[PDB]
RNA sequence: GUAGCGGCGAGCGAAACGGGAAGAGCCCAAACCAACAAGCUUGUUGGGGUUGUAGGACUCCGAUAUGGUAGUCUGUUAGUAUAGUUGAAGGAUUUGGAAAAUUCCGCUAAAGAGGGUGAAAGCCCCGUAGACGAAAUGCUGACAACACCUAGGAGGAUCCUGAGUACGGCGGAACACGAGAAAUUCCGUCGGAAUCCGCGGGGACCAUCCCGCAAGGCUAAAUACUCCCUAGUGACCGAUAGUGAACCAGUACCGUGAGGGAAAGGUGAAAAGCACCCCGGAAGGGGAGUGAAAUAGAUCCUGAAACCGUGUGCCUACAACAAGUCAAAGCUCGUUAAUGAGUGAUGGCGUGCCUUUUGUAGAAUGAACCGGCGAGUUACGAUUGCAUGCGAGGUUAAGUCGAAGAGACGGAGCCGCAGCGAAAGCGAGUCUGAAUAGGGCGAAUGAGUAUGUAGUCGUAGACCCGAAACCAUGUGAUCUA
RNA sequence: GGUAGCGGAGAAAUUCCAAACGAACUUGGAGAUAGCUGGUUCUCUCCGAAAUAGCUUUAGGGCUAGCCUCGGAAUUGAGAA
RNA sequence: GGUGUAGUGGUAGGAGAGCGUUCUAAGGGCGUUGAAGGUCGAUCGUGAGGACGGCUGGAGCGCUUAGAAGUGAGAAUGCCG
RNA sequence: UGAAAUUUUAGUACCUGUGAAGAUGCAGGUUACCCGCGACAGGACGGAAAGACCCCAUGGAGCUUUACUGUAGUUUGAUAU
């Protein structure tokens, strides 16, 4: 490109709105804001959720649950992710990892069996879904709990 | 190339020149230029570089 | 500064997997005397937070 | 914006892990030893010793080294700050009052940053690139000197290892944590330990296990800030702006006082700032001069509008007029040459602008007129649309290098690719349930993510102006009681 | 000369305290807050409301719905007369 | 681009497309043979608005593309003159 | 010699009617040559003061009390000295 031809592709760029600058534009003196009331002023308008005095709803409804310390998450992995790799080879968090399949193993990683495997492979992993284990197995494959 | 030092100051007060090191090149130099002349040297550690 | 999460309703509601908010029932704390089984049973069961109100509120729970 | 805290409201809101910037560790008290002094201990002095894979004393051995320092107005040395020196290259022609402008040929450049010069200068001047420079006094760094720290091994019989302390009750306070199940830290008051088989902590508490060793002290760097000084920068202001203050500004002025607080920049290139003459007491003018220009004459660049006045082309003294517009005779004049311009007898229609209202010509509100100034912005987040890159992937943050740039590295972290459940947990399913039942939420039925931009929202004064008031320092009894 | 604002003084009137005292003046918190009033600046094109329901310490405020607008998806075409 | 048909009042308000102001970048220009500014004119476009002449003025300023905003005033018993 | 309040621009009549319901300005009709000076105050809902009456604001302030919650003081006990 050329600095005195530049050209910004189509729908990239907008151009601002500027309110209260005559009538004709559509949003001269009121500003879009209407007549009068709260929500005219400036600062004006209720906090988030607020229902003019009628209980709002969080309020009716009960709180629930709790959240356990111990809680464990894993991430999950499937084995048309595990088709990506060939036969024999040998899977593993690192290979995860250094493959990106997983960035963050959070407490291990747990292989589902969402799709269907196609290759022989040793899966070492902190979890296997039963499905999940016996897809691996029937592939010719195996499973190793880390 | 780095370290070409001669040429980098006989050029600079050119006008029309504008000397930048291999190392150093930006989108706003190289289109901003209307030609580009740069030594053989330079083009290699440039297509190392990227 | 960070928007803010609405700690109440955190506590009182659930994404779902399709983005709705999963919520539980009111009158479903006492004076079950004055509803009958039915009633307890089918507000034993978890509802959704309908359009208006999740439209009034979804600000609150962006970050949730 | 998670875990949490919270009239579980409004809101408040961590820490550890991980990634970086920077990095450094050391002294006492005590045991014990020697001396001193008084009154076998008990104070002073010096030695000794300093800790959790427990250390130390003490007793045996062996070494009298090895290294380090966060010391010193100790020099020697270098650099640097506070003045400076040097520093290339143009003449003509046209317009002009003036050349840097125009035109023609040149020249210099480690210097084509910038400023000034009678208009716009690479080559006229100050400069810049570059080179060079310090008697004197600071600052820094090195070198040396002086100085101060700096021991290994083996034993435990015994001794030492911070007391009105830790801790507890009561009452407060700090920890994101508002007494709560409430640890941890601190204050006041009262009570009040153990001491190595000891003690504290791991969020009440106990046991086990792990980690540590309080009640003594010191410690550079990364970090915060800029009244000042030096050198610069700016899609920052340009005289109602920018500091209140471009100017003799915290001045004038106001107030008893604290305190409040202005206005006010521009002749011309150069004063060459109008000799002399004329009217006039002067002021002020008209000539004559200076000047490119004086309608640039000091109220001085430009010189708008309101407002005021002189001249006149058309109209106007029988008319009821939101003052115009539409139609039009007559008169006057001739342009961006257009089926022109000014004025206009006469005729038709016709109750301003704004705000606020169901409704305003309104006898509802606002504006005396003119000019200037004067109101949805920015930062950080949320969300949607559009756009670009990549795509089951997307992407870096801090930080390092770099021109205050781009860019490179940096994958810690975040979003997405799996959901369901309060949770254990299970998983293309899962939860409820006795259930292979039904049903809920999901999958089948996949697009996301980084950035730009725009709309809207949240936190911030959040579109602008406006209270009566509240609170915390001060100043006032020169009036008045 | 003394008494000073959470105060003084008062032959008592909310009376005086530097020409306005039911709580002085000045500076600061501070751009207090104002569901209230006023103001909010260029143009043209397309479309175009509402003054209703429900709830509200709510009634001249607000929230959801109704009514408007812009974009999108899809259908056995579901709307109107 | 042509034809045809239909449509084009409008407050709150939504959407779209533009005019003009200052500044930045690049390119290409204009200026003591007179820039900006001021003033007059019977000029052009659908609108905001754009030119071109005469006069005044005396040194800076347009145009095209893109970018950023202290970007447009007639009303606030608005502030200053 | 020389102000001021006020002031949208005004070539600023009367009657009846109309109209946001009390018109110099609108309708019909009537009257009225142009410009002033000295007087009066019916009107311009005349000027002055964002009504103090009245109502409203989940405004303010001063005051009261067997309103709520606190609290200085006063008093009583335990405890330390
Ligand atoms: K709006
Ligand atoms: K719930
Ligand atoms: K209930
Ligand atoms: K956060
Ligand atoms: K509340
Ligand atoms: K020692
Ligand atoms: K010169
Ligand atoms: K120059
Ligand atoms: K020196
Ligand atoms: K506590
Ligand atoms: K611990
Ligand atoms: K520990
Ligand atoms: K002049
Ligand atoms: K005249
Ligand atoms: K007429
Ligand atoms: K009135
Ligand atoms: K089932
Ligand atoms: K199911
Ligand atoms: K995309
Ligand atoms: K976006
Ligand atoms: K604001
Ligand atoms: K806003
Ligand atoms: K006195
Ligand atoms: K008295
Ligand atoms: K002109
Ligand atoms: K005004
Ligand atoms: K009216
Ligand atoms: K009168
Ligand atoms: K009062
Ligand atoms: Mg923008
Ligand atoms: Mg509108
Ligand atoms: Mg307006
Ligand atoms: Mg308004
Ligand atoms: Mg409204
Ligand atoms: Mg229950
Ligand atoms: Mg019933
Ligand atoms: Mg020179
Ligand atoms: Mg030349
Ligand atoms: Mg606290
Ligand atoms: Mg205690
Ligand atoms: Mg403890
Ligand atoms: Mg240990
Ligand atoms: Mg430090
Ligand atoms: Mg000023
Ligand atoms: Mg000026
Ligand atoms: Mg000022
Ligand atoms: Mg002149
Ligand atoms: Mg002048
Ligand atoms: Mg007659
Ligand atoms: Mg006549
Ligand atoms: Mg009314
Ligand atoms: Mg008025
Ligand atoms: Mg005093
Ligand atoms: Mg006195
Ligand atoms: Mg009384
Ligand atoms: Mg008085
Ligand atoms: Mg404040
Ligand atoms: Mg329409
Ligand atoms: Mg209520
Ligand atoms: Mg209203
Ligand atoms: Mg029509
Ligand atoms: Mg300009
Ligand atoms: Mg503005
Ligand atoms: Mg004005
Ligand atoms: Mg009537
Ligand atoms: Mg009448
Ligand atoms: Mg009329
Ligand atoms: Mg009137
Ligand atoms: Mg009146
Ligand atoms: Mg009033």
């Amino acid at each position: 490109m050329k600095l005195h031809e530049l050209k910004p592709a189509e729908g990239s760029r907008q151009v601002r709105n500027r309110v209260g600058r005559g009538t004709s534009s559509g949003n001269g003196k009121t500003a879009g804001r209407g007549q009068k009331g709260q929500k005219a002023r400036s600062g004006g308008g209720v906090r988030l959720g607020f229902e003019g005095g009628q209980t709002p709803l969080f309020r009716r409804l009960p709180k629930r649950g709790f959240t356990n310390i111990n809680r464990k998450d894993y991430a999950v992995v499937n084995l048309d992710t595990l088709n990506r790799f060939e036969d024999g080879t040998e899977v593993t968090p690192v290979v995860l990892k250094e493959a990106g399949i997983v960035k963050n193993e959070k407490a291990g990683i747990k292989v589902l069996a969402d799709g269907e495997l196609t290759k022989k492979l040793t899966v070492k992993a902190a979890k296997f879904s039963k499905s999940a284990q016996e897809a691996i197995e029937a592939a010719g494959g195996s499973i190793e709990v880390i | 190339e780095n370290g070409n030092d001669f040429a980098a100051l006989s050029a600079r007060n050119l006008p029309n020149v504008s000397v930048v090191t291999s190392d150093n090149v930006s989108v706003l130099d190289v289109v901003s230029a209307n030609k580009v002349l740069a030594t053989q040297t330079a083009l290699t550690q440039i297509e190392e570089v990227l | 500064p960070k928007q803010k999460t609405h700690r109440g309703l955190a506590k009182r509601v659930k994404r779902t997997g399709g983005g709705g908010l999963k919520r539980g029932r009111a009158f479903t704390s006492h004076r079950f005397h004055g509803k009958t089984k039915k009633q307890r049973r089918q507000l034993r069961k978890a509802s959704m937070v309908a359009k208006g109100d999740y439209k009034r509120i979804r600000q609150q729970l962006a970050r949730m």
